[PDB]
This record gives C-alpha cells, structure tokens and sequence, in this order.
C-alpha cells in the first residue's frame, strides 16, 4: 500500500569544498512520493528542504545548508504497481557548486539487503542470484518416468557441466550462504577441473535465504553449471542454483518396491552409462 | 484492484526491433557525384540529431562546402541508456534506463534486463518489472548490476508493452569493464647534450615497484623536447646600404687610376652580393656594376705587358705589387665575368719569377702613388709585399683547370709551400709590426699552414695586440682599419664565427659608418671583403637536430626506435612516440642541440582507499510493506 | 619625358604565376618598344629565377598585363633556397629602349621584391570535434592551388598532441587531391586540444591547420542553453539595466526537457577568477522546456554590497551564470555556463576600419563607420553624428557637423567636405542614445606642394554582388590637365587581376565588373601623370555576396521526422563531376565540448583565399609610392620606385 522514507544528509567537508547540496533520491520501482507530504515539508519555518520536485520514482530535494551533524527529512510514497524484482536502489547527493563532488549510496527495501547476493573467494567473485532448490526425488512421485530424459537434460537442455554423486559431511554457514561440505563418491562429468576424482573434499554452497534441505551423512546426485570461486585449499567450488540437479539416491528396498520398480533401475542404468560413455559419442 | 498486473499477456520481445548501432560519427565515405547523386542511407539506432558535412571538390569548379543538413530521428516511444565510461569488475553499479512516452495514452510496460553471461543481475535476469508511464511523461527503470566479466559484456534492456497497445523497445549496448587495479604513470626526465662527451650514451631502468598489477594494461611512451637559445643576438653587421653603392665608379684614367676606381667597384659589388643588400638599392645597380666590371676587365687588358705583368703605361717597367693587385682583382672578377683564364695563368706565372731563392718577393718599380699601397712607406714593406703577393697567388691558383693547367698548378702550389714556409719563419722570428703580422697570419691561414707555423703567427699577433679604444685590437688611421680587416679574416679562417671576430667586426663597421662610408683607399678594399666574409660566416653556421636512438628487449622481443627532431627545418619541433618494453632501455644520443628526454611508463597499480563520500554524506532508510510478485 | 612603368605584387609566391604590369608614358605616336621581363638575382652570379615573357608596346597599345611563371625548379636552381637572411628577389624588365631613348647605363629596369614558398590552399577536417582517450580519430586534408582547383602536389601532414608534441607525420602524393587517414588517441592522454598541421612538401611556409579536443565524456541526451535577453549589461549609474535570462534545456531529438534548473551567479574577471555570490541562487522547474529567471536591481546591489563592491568598479568583469539542470524523473544532469555577459558603458560600438586615411585636400572625405551592438550584431537605424575639425590652413579652424542614420548592416557613410591646404583632420564620432558610443580619429594631410591628387568617388556604398557592375567616378584634383588618360587596375588576392585605361572626360566614370575572381576583397588602384611625376590613389572594395563557383547542395527529400533504422534518400547536387566528402556528426558532440569549435565553412574558405592579399588598410596615401605600396604593389618608373616591404605584417 504505502511505504515510509527517511533521508539524512551531512558533511565532513568543512576542510574540503563548501556549498549547498542537492539530494537526488530514487524510490522503489513502483512508488511515487506524495506531493502533499513534500510541500508541507517545504513550507516549514526551519524546513532544511527549501525546494523540491517529483515525478515517478524520483524526488529532488534542495538543501541550502549542510551541517556536520545529521540533517534528516522524512516523507512517504505510495505504490503504483507491485515490485517485480527484489532489488536495491540509489540516492545521490550533489554539491550545488561542485556536481563532480558527490556521494552516491545504495539502499534496500526493508525486508531486503543493501547489495546483490555474490559469492567471493580470494580475488574472484561469482553471481549468487536465483532460486536454489531443485530438491527433486522422482522415485516417490508420479512425475518419474522410464522415458530416460536424464541424459537429454544433461546434454541438450538445460545442459549440465559437472556431475557427481556426493556424500554430504557437514552443513555449515558463511556470510549469506549455507555451505555443504562433501566428499565425492563417484565422478560422472566435468568441464572445469578435469582432474576431479573420488574421495576429494568439495564445497557445495546454497544461498542462506533458500529453503533447500540437504542432510549430512546421505549421498546425493548433484549436477549443474561450473562455478568460478574455488575453495581456499585450492579445490574448485560449486554453487547450487536454477537448473542444477539435486536428487537423493535410493536403497535396494526403495528400488525393489512397486512405486519405482524398474524405473529406479533405469535411473541407475543412466548413471553408470553417462559417467563412462560421456555426453557425446 | 489498483495493483492488478497483466503478466505474460504482452508482446513477446521477438517482435520488438532491438536498437544496437550507436555511432558518434558516420557516413564518412567520399562519393563521386556527376552533378547528381542519391545515397540510400540506413539510419543508425540512436535518437539524436545529425549534422552532415559536405565538401564538393571538382577539377573545373573547385572547392564548394555546403550548408550542413540537420537530420533528427525520433521514435515517440523509446528507452535511453547512458552507460558510464568504464565500470570496475566486482563493483556494483546502477544502470538507469529511462522510458519515454510521447503518446497521448498512458502505457503499461514490462521491463527487464535480459540474462547475459558476465553480469550479475537481480533475481537472475528472469524477473521483469511492470511500470506505467503517463502520456507525455517519462520514468526511470533503474536496475542494479555487478559485473563479473573481465573485459566487456553486451547488455540488452527490453521493454514489453501491453498487447492492447503494442508499444515496445530494446537497447543492446556494450558495457566496458575496467582492468584490475588503477592507472598510474611515472615520467623519467633526463637532460640531453650530445655536444662533446657528456650524455651521448646512457641506460635507463624500469619500474622495480611491486605495486604494479602484472596482468594489467602496460604502455610506455618516449618523447623528447629540444630548446635553442632565446637570446636576441649580439651581432651587428649591415654596413650602410647606399654608401657602398657610391663606390661604383667607371674607370677613367690609366691603369693605376683604373685600379683605384675598379678595385672598390668590384669590392662593393662583391660585398653587396655577399651581404644581400641589392634589395635596398636601385634594382638595376647590379647590372650597372657588372657592366662597370666588364668595362674594367676590357680596360685593364689593354695595359697588359708581355705575358702577364702590369704598369699604368706600357713603357714603364712592370710593378710586382700592382700585378699582384690586378691578379687578385681579376681572379675574383672571373666569377662575375667570363674572362680569359690563360691570361690569369700567365700573370701568376710572372709573379713566380719575382720570387727570390727563398719565399721573399720584391717589386722592381712600385706604383706612383702610395695611397694604393696604404701608405706602406718604410716598415715591413718587403714582408708585407711578400705576404701580399702570396695572397694574390692563392687567389690565382683557382683559375687552373683541365690537363693543360695541371702542371701549372703544380709549380704554383710548390711555390706557395716555399712562400708559406718563409711567412711562418718571419712570424716565428720576432716582433714584426701589427700590419705585417696580421697580413702574414692571413696569408698563412689562406694557404692552410701547418699548426706549427699557423699557430705561432696567430699567437704572436695576440702578444702584439693593442686595444683600439672600444674592444678587440688592431678618426682612426688607415693602417688600423687595414690591419683589423686582415686580423678579422685570419680569425674567421682559423676559427669559424670566432668570439674575437665578433668584436673586430663591430669596431670595423663603426669605422665604416663615418658620414655614410669610408673615404680612404687601400683599407676599404680589404675591409669590404672582410666584413662581407664575416656576415656570411655568422649566418652560415647553424646548429640543428637532436637524435635519440632507443633499444630494448622485452615481451615484444628485440625492438629498436630511432627518432630525430631535425628534418632540416626545425619548426619548433617536439616529438612523441610509443615504445612499450620490459624493464631496461638503452639510450644512444646523437646530434648537437640541448634538450630534455622524457620516458613515460604507465601501468595499473593497486586500487587503494576510496575517495567518494569522505566529505559529503547521504543516508536513507525505508520502512513499510512492499507488495511483491514471484519473490519466493 | 618618356617612361617605362613596371608593376608587380610586392611578394612573389614560388610555384605561382606572377601577374606583372608594364606600361609606357608619353611615348611618340609611332614609337614601339619591345623587351622581356623575368625574375632574377640571388647573389649567385646574376642567374634568372624564371622563364622570360616578352612584351611589345606601342603608343596606341601602351600597357600590357603579363603572366610570369615562377616555377619551383628555376627558383631552386638559381639559388633562392641557398639565399641568406630575408627571402628577397628581383623582378627585372629588359629592353633596349632604356639605352636607345633614356640613355641609361643599363638596358634594365626592375623592382626589388620579397618571395615566399607559401602556395595553394590546404583544408582539413576531422571525424569529430571531440574524442575520448583511446578513440580512433579519422581525418582528411584537401590540397588546392592558388587558382582554387585540386592540386596533386606532395603534402606533409603532422599531428600534434595536447602537450604540443608531434605524434605522427605523413608525406603523401595525392592522386585524387584528398588524403584520408586515421589514428588512435593514447588511452592515458591528458584532456586538451589537439592540432593537425598540413603543408606542401616544397612549402615550408604553407601553414594550415585544424584542431580538435580530447576529453573524457559520456554522450549527453539533452543540451541546456543560457540565453541573456541582451548580451550586455549597462553599468552606467544613470540606469543599471535589469538582468534577465531565458534558460532552455532540450532533448537532442528535439523535445523539451522537464526538470529543474539549478542556477548559480557571480562575477568573472578577465584572468578567469569567478567569485560566486553566496545567496541569490535560483531553482526553477522548466515549463515547455524553458525557465525565465531574472536578477533584481535590489538583489544585485545587495550582492555587490555583500562583496564590498561598487557599481563604479564594474567597468571590467562580466556577470557569470552557470546552470546545472537535473532531469526529472530521469536523473540525467548536464551543465550550461555563460561567459558572454560583459558589463558595458554603452549599448553600441563603433568600428572605423572602413574610413580611409590620407584623404585628398580639396575632395569630399567619406566617413564610413559600422555601428554594432556591444558584443552583439550590427545596429540598424542608429543615428550617428560626426564632428570634423579642419585644422588651420592659416585661417581659423572650423567644425563640420553631419548626422546620418545607419542604412543597414551598421553602415553609415557621411561625406564631410575637406577644403584645400588642411593642416590635419580631427574626427570625433558619436553613435546612438541613451549613453552614446564614441570614437575619435586624427589623420594628417598630404605634404605641401604636391604634384596633384586623384579623387576616387564611389556612389554606391553597398557591397556589390558577384555579377553586379560597380561604377567608380575618377576626378583629378589640384593641377592642370596636361594628361589625356588615367590608368587603373584591379588587385585581388595579392594578384593583378585586370588592368585597363580610361581617357579623361568631364566626370569620368569607370565600370568594374565584380566577377568571382574579385571575391572577397579587392583594391581599385588608378593613376595619372603630371609631367614626370605620378599621381595615384587607391580604394578597397569588399565583395560580401561570396558563394561557390559551382554548387554543392545537400538535401533530404521528404518532411523529415524519420524513425530509427529507416531509409533516408540523401540527395547531392553539384555542377560538375565532383568528389564529395561527407560526414554525419551526432550534435551531442557540440554540447559535450568544453570549448566548441565551428566546423569548416565557406566563410573560412574565403578568409583563407584572402590570406594572400598583400593589401593593408583601406587604401590611399600621401604619395603615389605610398598608394601603390599600400595597395600591395611594387613600382618603378626609373626615378621613383618602391623599397621592399617588411613582409605581410605592415607594421
Ligand atoms: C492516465 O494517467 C493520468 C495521470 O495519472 C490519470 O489521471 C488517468 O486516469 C490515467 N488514465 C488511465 C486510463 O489509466
Ligand atoms: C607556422 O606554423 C608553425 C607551427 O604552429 C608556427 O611555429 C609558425 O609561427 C607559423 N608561421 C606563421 C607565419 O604563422
């Protein structure tokens, strides 16, 4: 319905350039500020904001004095249309007499964060945006088929670059990620790190806001697109995101049972065949 | 209610012409237009206004430049995206596409940045943001992105309008990712002076500094500045323009009087030639002077006695001094006037038989008036005459040409060597008069005497030297004027544009300027030749050029660059060249000009602390409840 | 009694045909003289520096206009390239008439000239006026001759960077007479202006150039324009005019910007120090893409008082306006800055270049002045008053007051009548009111006892069109009419273009057809003889209707309003088979530039054409030698002749 803004400006630049300030603030994608609230702000005796203008998500505020201590002005905005993508926005403060001298700051929605989700190891960083949980066990569902589209998924669309059946050892957390530390039971495919092999320690991260459930001590089939961060001990490191394949492998009893009977054998037949044959003949 | 959406009931992007070609200047082709031409241009995708150059060049009608045509392209519904100059990798930035609606209807548009390899973008790039733009209004559709790529990524912003109103636009534009670290530059300055042994060869080291990023950009530039003196010069010259032209007088009387007229007339013509003052005189004066020289040459050969000797009247016994003086005049006149060479060859041969056993020469019947000889009564007359005949013989030596004169030259040059030996011996022996020493040194320097002889004559004159009253050394007697002229020519011959020569010329020029010119006889003939020779000598010597040869071995292997700021005409010329290299450059400096060499090494250095938001500050907090779709 | 006259330009251009005039005075009805004229005399023997051209003259064909080639090979071979000190050369006419008739000691008569290797016209243009570092600069140079036709001679071009150092050098032979080239700006280059220079290979003096700027920029989407109501402000205490400005901001595709213009004010000095007012800043929202703002007299006086400054101190300086507009809601912001608003003491300005000096005692003096808005355009219909004091001819001084309004293009032309034996003329000019613009001019009269004078009277003061015939009225003043003819010639671009003769009559009128060769400025020189003394006068005529000899007309057939990616039929029209050089600039580049540079245009071409004009001042002189030298000529009659000038400078 509505949202509430608080804008504060100040300066430490008494040593530096002096001058009045123009605050250019950009609202959330669907919100426009109420003119009635802003004009009431503009008519106050000690207003601070001595002039204003708005259209759409944009508010210009002229401050004819900038003090060392915080000078804050609040106002409100009403939502034209739903927000379609969870994202920050920016506010930019220009000196009236030196627009080259400025301060530009990102801010976020109240539930959301200041910056985009990104994974970093040493000198390399990698995008972490996207909905993590494939979380797919086909054996106990009606969607499982004997068609044998697992290879078609891996090779053609959406196409897979790495593939392992992995034993999850621990579930940890770092920054905005939950980190599954794993040991490779068998290698099925690689693109990066052709020298990957069984019994190597690996890291499979998942974004902390994602609700993926992966149990330590169990063995999962994990396939997806190559990362770019790598572990601190040198091993290439992976991130679970959209189009990654996450599937729990069944027992003999949970293959022998009627619901997935012989379909589980087809899954096993693919798993060995793809790991030896490779994607293309 | 008010938050209703139209999700995926919109134009499907495939049917949206995507805008991608954004040049800053185009249509640079040159076309042959036979009176009429039509070019079917395909417009670029940038909505601006174009100004079109037009220059028409033709063989028959020459250059015509047309009044520029203004051509502006406008879409009525469009998206505009200003990308920054460059954005650092792994540093979040806000992309701010703006939708513009110039229709009379409100438009509802779904905007998203297409998923691209190399950019990290809100929700993975699949999510799209509906926005509504009033009629005649615009609205920003800011997107926040952080770039992962190391070089460049093309990003496409897509705006899908309603199916009710199929408005739509798309902008594909290439984002430049700044290299790791930040640019830094070091300039190494070395003053240049290849004159003598100082900085002819040197070796310059690179940047040891481990602050450099190894795989970043690396460029190095070499450039050099040369500086000539800014002085306004001390040289004087330009003895009166019109006084020298008043010496041109047609020979009237017999031989000696003819020579009294002809010798300044030739000397004035040679001075006016050598000093280039014809432009400041009546234009046909040179023609008159040359006709006077031609008249003089025709006149004098009617008084020429038995193969090459002269007296004013044929009955009189030939004068050695006049014959030498006539030889000196007519050997120089040979340049202007194509006289007979063999007659001059005979005249020099006659002087050879006036030499004694050694180098000494004598005159068995001098000229009637001593004014020709400079008042050479008494003193070192025999020594001065011996030098004077040697000077005349040296001028005559140039006449010898072709096989017939090859032996004739040989006897004269051997005689010149014997004369040179005597002249150096006389200078060595002791205290001659200043007049005798100056003419002896002049004669020796003309004949390129060995330094054993030439130097002693030069040094003895310095010991004799006495200041005339201003500066240097020899109103004033004719002897002082004549002696200074010999000394000035000797100094110029021994050392070109000598510092001592400058002072002597200044005094002699002042002496020449009494009431518009010299009125005396023998001195003027020598002085005009000396002053003109000085003026040529001062302007002849011009130092130009500096040559810096650079070589190094590196990433690009063996490489060598030679750059010279000469080119014959230095147009205040300074020059810069690129020379990327390793960490050592070998410098070889040639030429002859003062200068400054700058080697500029530019590379990426570690980023260091942030500058922004250290003076100005802004802070913003937001509270409330935001309506979201597809958050989960 | 009889005379040989030799006329030529005072400066010889090597590789350029030199127009030489030759003429006979008081030569018997049947007498005939024949000879040869040629260029001569480095101090290398007396070698000719040109071929010879022969003239044949009769009593009934007593003048001839000759084309003397001066080629590079002969100038090189004679020794002008080895010459010391100044570049000076002789023109020489050779005829036995000087021997046979005048009994000189020569058969030669000449003139002493200067020379230059500067020749042709070199033009050059660039891909853009402003580039980013690391961007490819395309450019091309055009090589034309003195005749203004494409030249194939080898040219040398060099690129000089922002620091000032040569970065590149090319010397190339031109088959098509255009050199197209490209280079890339160093990525680390400092912002600043770059300069491209071009010469002919043989032309060490053939300077020509164009400049561009390098700057880091992102291409704007709108341009903001600060336009004063009048580009001057009166600081006279009688009435400080009110400061008001129409501030505009417009998208480069034409539509008006919507947003807020944040404007600041101050005083800017000559050095470049701008002292801003603290206070008086104006914030205004655009309406129809415009905002009208003004600075009140009370606000301004208080602001000056705030700076402890008086209105009497404002004889210099200028009122500085800088506006930073932020687009709403887009958020793009670009700045405009106005440095044209000088504080002035008069709204008008007087230009007295047109007024001739050294005017004939006993003939009307023509006071010509251009009245212009101070830092603006010519003032139309402004009343100008001229106060002319004729200083004592022995009688008491007198003052002549004549008033006239500016006819057009600021032109006022007032005929103040000057009587004989004026000691000197003192002129005071006052134009317009309120606050008159004033200028004062003093000019000395010819020395006493002259041989005679020549009145050149121009009835039509309008600049004649190319193709219009101009009529000039020639009247002898001050001496008996023994002569039966007066002789005249037309000098253009430093060359004698036409020479002819008109017999004396009552109110003699000579017709000058203004052809394309006389554009843009020419000198009319005419003379007659009184006994053995030449009498001459000269008048400058500007031709301001200049246009192409042929044409180039670019057009787009249609109503414009094209959309992106559409087909545009660009139409090119011309009068010959021509090489048409095209280029389409985004106009944002003009807005981006810190110092905008005008493109290459026809006015620059005509200005380049007249750089060879040796003429100095509006003409006239105290003596015929001065008149000829002022026109740009060198002259000799055998007794009176012209010393070489101090190059083109005319100090
Ligand atoms: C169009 O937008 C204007 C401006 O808010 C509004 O008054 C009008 O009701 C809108 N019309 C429609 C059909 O949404
Ligand atoms: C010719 O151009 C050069 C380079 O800018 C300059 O040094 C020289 O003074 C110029 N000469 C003239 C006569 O303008």
């Amino acid at each position: 319905s509505r949202v509430h803004y608080t804008v504060c400006i100040w300066r430490n630049g008494k040593v530096g350039l002096s001058g009045m300030a123009i605050a250019d603030v950009t609202l959330l994608s669907g919100f426009h500020a109420l003119r009635a609230d802003l004009e009431k702000l503009t008519s106050l005796s000690d207003r601070y904001v001595s002039h204003f203008e708005t259209e759409g998500p944009h508010v210009l505020l002229y401050f004819d004095s900038v003090p060392t201590s915080r000078e804050c002005v609040g106002f409100e905005a009403v939502q034209e249309v739903p927000v379609g993508l969870v994202q920050p926005a920016s506010a930019t403060l220009y000196d009236y007499y030196n627009p080259e001298r400025r301060c530009s700051v990102f801010y976020g929605a109240p539930s959301k964060s200041r910056l985009l989700a990104t994974l970093c190891s040493a000198e390399v960083c990698q995008c972490a945006e996207g909905k993590c949980p494939r979380q797919r066990r086909a054996l106990e569902r009606g969607l499982q088929d004997e068609d044998g589209y697992r290879m078609k998924f891996a090779c053609y669309y959406p196409r897979v670059e790495y593939g392992f059946q992995v034993k999850v050892l621990r579930e940890d957390s770092r920054a905005a990620f939950r980190l599954f530390e794993t040991k490779i039971t068998q290698v099925l495919h690689f693109t990066k790190d052709v020298k990957a092999a069984a019994n190597q320690m690996r890291n499979f991260l998942v974004r902390a806001s994602c609700r993926l459930r992966l149990e330590p001590g169990k063995e999962y089939l994990i396939m997806g697109l190559d990362g770019a961060t790598y572990d601190l001990e040198g091993h290439p490191q992976y991130l679970l995101d959209s189009n990654s394949w996450i599937e729990e492998m069944p027992s003999e009893r949970l293959c022998r049972s009627t619901r997935q009977r012989a379909a589980c054998a087809q899954l096993n037949d693919f798993l060995q065949e793809y790991g030896t044959q490779g994607c293309q003949v | 209610a008010l938050e209703i959406l139209q999700e995926e009931d919109l134009i499907d992007e495939d049917d949206i012409p995507v805008r991608s070609f954004f040049p800053e200047n185009w249509l640079w082709r040159v076309e042959t237009v036979d009176r009429f031409q039509i070019l079917t241009l395909w417009l670029p995708d940038s909505l601006t206004t174009w100004e079109i150059h037009g220059l028409s060049l033709s063989k028959t009608k020459g250059l015509c430049v047309a009044t520029p045509v203004q051509l502006r392209v406008f879409r009525e519904f469009h998206l505009h995206l200003r990308l920054p100059m460059s954005v650092r990798r792994f540093e979040q930035l806000e992309l701010r596409p703006v939708l513009y609606n110039y229709l009379d209807k409100n438009l509802t548009v779904s905007v998203h940045v297409s998923p691209v390899e190399g950019l990290c973008l809100a929700g993975g790039g699949g999510l799209a943001q509906q926005v509504l733009v009033p009629a005649g209004s615009a609205r920003p559709v800011a997107f926040s992105v952080v770039p992962t790529a190391a070089a460049a990524v093309s990003l496409k912003v897509v705006a899908r309008g309603s199916f009710e109103f199929p408005v739509g636009d798309a902008v594909s534009k290439v984002l430049q990712i700044e290299k790791e670290g930040a640019i830094h530059r070091e300039e190494l300055v070395y003053e240049l002076n290849p004159l003598d042994h100082r900085g002819r060869t040197l070796e310059i080291p690179g940047n040891s500094d481990p602050n450099m990023i190894p795989d970043g950009d690396f460029n190095s530039y070499v450039r050099v500045t040369a500086s000539d003196p800014l002085d306004t010069l001390g040289s004087e010259g330009a003895l009166s323009p019109g006084g020298v032209a008043s010496l041109l007088r047609l020979p009237r009387g017999c031989g000696e009087q003819t020579m009294i007229y002809l010798a300044p007339t030739l000397a004035a013509s040679r001075y006016l030639d050598k000093t280039e003052q014809w432009s400041t005189l009546p234009p046909e004066t040179k023609d008159h002077a040359v006709d006077l020289i031609q008249k003089g040459y025709m006149r004098i050969q009617q008084f020429r006695k038995a193969d090459g000797s002269y007296a004013a009247w044929l009955s009189r016994d030939s004068s050695t001094w006049l014959t030498a003086f006539v030889l000196k005049v007519l050997s120089l006149a040979q340049e202007q006037v194509g006289g007979s060479p063999e007659k001059l060859q005979e005249t020099s041969n006659w002087l050879l038989s006036q030499q004694q056993a050694d180098g000494s020469f004598q005159d068995p019947c001098p000229v009637l008036d001593r004014s020709m000889q400079g008042g050479l009564v008494g003193n070192d007359e025999t020594v001065a005459l011996t030098a004077f005949v040697t000077i005349a013989l040296h001028h005559g030596l140039a006449v010898f040409q072709d096989e017939g004169a090859e032996p004739l030259k040989q006897r004269v040059e051997a005689s010149i060597s014997k004369a040179n030996s005597f002249l150096g011996e006389k200078a060595s022996a002791g205290l001659l008069g200043a007049h005798a020493a100056a003419i002896t040194a002049y004669a020796l320097s003309l004949t390129k005497a060995p330094v054993d002889l030439l130097g002693v004559a030069h040094n003895n004159l310095m010991a004799m030297a006495q200041e005339t009253g201003d500066n240097l050394y020899w109103q004033a007697p004719a002897l002082w004027i004549e002696t200074t002229a010999y000394a000035l020519l000797h100094l110029l011959l021994h050392e070109g544009k000598a510092e001592m020569a400058d002072q002597a010329s200044a005094w002699l020029t002042r002496q020449g300027s009494f009431q518009g010119g010299f009125r005396s006889t023998q001195d003027t003939v020598i002085a005009l030749d000396a002053l003109s020779a000085y003026w040529i000598a001062s302007h002849t010597t011009e130092e130009r050029g500096l040559n810096v040869t650079l070589s190094s071995t590196g990433r690009n292997g063996f490489k060598s660059h030679a750059l010279q700021l000469n080119n014959r005409q230095i147009r205040g010329l300074e020059e810069e060249l690129q020379f990327s290299l390793g960490s050592k450059i070998n410098v070889k400096v040639g030429g002859n000009s003062k200068g400054t060499l700058k080697v500029l090494r530019t590379y990426n250095v570690l980023d260091m602390k942030n500058t922004t938001c250290q003076d100005l500050q802004i802070e913003v907090t937001v509270k409330g409840h935001v309506e979201y779709t597809m958050e989960a | 009694k009889p005379r040989l006259l030799l006329f030529s330009p005072s400066v010889v251009h090597l590789g350029v045909p030199l127009s030489v005039g030759v003429q006979l005075q008081d030569v018997p009805r049947g007498q005939v003289v024949k000879g040869s004229v040629f260029l001569r005399n480095p101090s290398r023997n007396n070698v000719p520096c040109s071929p010879k051209v022969d003239f044949t003259l009769s009593s009934e064909r007593d003048f001839a206009l000759l084309s003397l080639q001066v080629p590079l090979k002969d100038a090189k071979s004679c020794g002008l390239h080895q010459l010391l000190r100044g570049p000076e050369v002789q023109l020489v006419a050779h005829s036995p008439w000087l021997k046979d008739s005048l009994s000189r000691t020569t058969n030669i008569q000449g003139i002493n000239l200067l020379f230059s290797s500067r020749r042709g016209h070199l033009f050059l243009q660039t891909d853009q006026p402003i580039y980013n570092p690391g961007q490819r600069v395309r450019y091309r140079v055009f090589a034309l001759d003195q005749k203004m036709r494409p030249s194939t001679d080898t040219i040398t071009v060099m690129v000089e960077n922002s620091h000032g150092l040569r970065v590149r050098k090319k010397e190339v032979y031109m088959p098509s007479s255009i050199f197209q080239d490209d280079f890339v700006i160093p990525d680390i280059s400092e912002p600043g202006t770059w300069k491209i220079s071009a010469r002919f290979s043989d032309g060490l003096e053939s300077n020509s150039s164009t400049q561009f700027e390098v700057k880091k920029y992102v291409l704007p989407n709108f341009e903001v324009k600060i336009t004063p109501g009048k580009p001057y402000i009166l600081t006279v205490p009688g009435h400080l005019d009110e400061m008001q400005l129409d501030i505009q901001a417009r998208y480069i595709y034409g539509k008006p910007v919507q947003g807020v213009a944040y404007v600041r004010f101050g005083l800017l000095d000559e050095d470049g120090k701008k002292t801003f007012f603290r206070g008086l800043e104006s914030q205004t929202k655009l309406v129809n893409g415009q905002s009208h703002i003004s600075l009140s007299k009370a606000e301004f006086q208080d602001a000056l008082e705030k700076l402890n400054m008086g209105i009497t101190d404002l004889q210099g300086l200028r009122l500085y306006v800088a506006a930073a507009i932020i687009e709403s809601p887009g958020g793009e912001m670009e700045e405009a800055e106005l440095t044209s608003w000088y504080f002035v003491s008069s709204p008008f300005s007087l230009d007295l270049s047109k007024t001739k000096r050294h005017l004939v005692p006993g003939a009307p003096f023509l006071l010509q002045a251009l009245v212009r808005e101070m830092s603006g355009s010519p003032a139309s219909g402004i009343p100008v008053k001229v106060s002319a004091t004729v200083s004592s001819p022995g009688s008491v001084p007198e003052v002549q007051d004549i008033q006239q309004n500016t006819d057009g293009s600021g032109q006022v032309s007032i005929p103040i009548i000057i009587p004989q034996t004026i000691s000197e003329l003192q002129l005071s000019v006052s134009a317009g009111s309120p606050h008159p613009a004033i200028a004062r001019l003093t000019v000395a009269a010819p020395p006493s006892g002259g041989p005679g004078f020549l009145s050149i009277e121009r009835p039509d003061s309008r600049p004649p069109r190319v193709g219009d015939t101009l009529n000039l009225n020639l009247r002898a003043v001050g001496s008996g009419a023994t002569f039966s003819h007066y002789y005249y010639m037309i000098l253009s671009r430093g060359q004698i273009v036409f020479m002819n003769r008109e017999p004396k009559r009552t109110l003699t009128s000579v017709s000058v057809f203004v052809d394309h060769h006389l554009a843009p400025s020419f000198y009319f020189v005419a003379f007659y003889y009184h006994g053995d003394h030449p009498v001459a006068n000269s008048l400058r005529v500007d031709v301001q209707a200049g246009a192409c000899e042929g044409k180039l007309e670019l057009s787009v057939d249609g109503a414009k309003q094209y959309r992106n990616g559409e087909s545009v039929k660009l139409h090119l029209e011309t009068d010959s088979l021509a090489l048409v050089a095209l280029g389409a600039l985004d106009t944002a580049l003009y807005a981006a530039g810190s110092k905008s540079h005008k493109p290459l245009n026809m006015g620059k071409v005509f200005e380049a054409m007249n750089s060879y004009d040796l003429g100095c001042g509006p003409g006239g002189g105290d003596s015929a030698l001065q008149v000829f030298q002022a026109a740009g000529l060198a002259f000799s009659d055998g007794d009176q002749w012209t010393l070489s000038r101090k190059r083109l400078s005319c100090p």
